[PDB]
Parts: structure tokens; C-alpha cells; sequence
């Protein structure tokens, strides 16, 4: 016999944070002996 | 690209001064020598060798 009007709220997650990795620089930083046993590999990070 | 750091712009070197020596040598080159049933030990600490 009587009526109102009622309001909700709903969210969608679209977008996320895009994240970029350095793998180069995550596993051999500043460290010469590193990248020369980095390099043996390569293809890891470049994957990546 | 790949990551670049920083390259150092001077260096830093801390030591403390005015320290004795260890004299190892004359612990080694000692005309008491033991034996594997009784051998010694003497620790070297806070000195220069
Ligand atoms: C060997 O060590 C003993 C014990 O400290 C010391 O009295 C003696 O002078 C030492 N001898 C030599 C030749 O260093």
C-alpha cells in the first residue's frame, strides 16, 4: 500500500597495478660476477 | 634499459690507531712444543698482525 526508495552501492575491480620487474637488476644488481653467470642464462629475464 | 646505480664520489676509511702487535711468531717459534695429547691454543685479539 506504501512505497520508498532504497539505494545500494556495488564496486568491480577493472584495472590493477602494473608492475614491472628488472630481472637483471633483481638477481645481479652491482655485481660483475653475478652478470657474468647471468648472461650464461638470459633468456630467464628476457621471459620474464 | 637496463639499471645503472650511482658510481662512488670518494671513499671512506675508518680504523682504530695504536694497537700492539699479535707476535704470532714468537707463539709459533716457541722451544716449548707440546704434543697431540696436550696440544695449547692462545687466542689473538685487538692487535695487529
Ligand atoms: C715460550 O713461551 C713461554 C711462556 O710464555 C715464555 O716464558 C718463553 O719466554 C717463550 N720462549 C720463547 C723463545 O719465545
Amino acid at each position: 500500500t506504501n512505497f520508498t526508495i532504497a539505494g545500494h552501492e556495488e564496486f568491480i575491480q577493472t584495472s590493477s597495478p602494473k608492475v614491472t620487474i628488472d630481472c637483471s637488476a633483481f638477481v645481479c644488481s652491482n655485481y660483475a660476477a653475478c652478470h657474468d653467470l647471468l648472461s650464461e642464462y638470459g633468456t630467464f629475464c628476457d621471459n620474464i | 634499459l637496463s639499471g645503472f646505480t650511482v658510481k662512488p664520489v670518494a671513499t671512506v676509511y675508518r680504523r682504530i690507531p695504536n694497537l700492539p702487535d699479535c707476535d704470532i711468531d714468537n707463539w709459533l717459534n716457541n722451544v716449548s712444543v707440546p704434543s697431540p695429547l696436550n696440544w695449547e691454543r692462545r687466542i689473538f685479539s685487538n692487535c695487529n698482525f
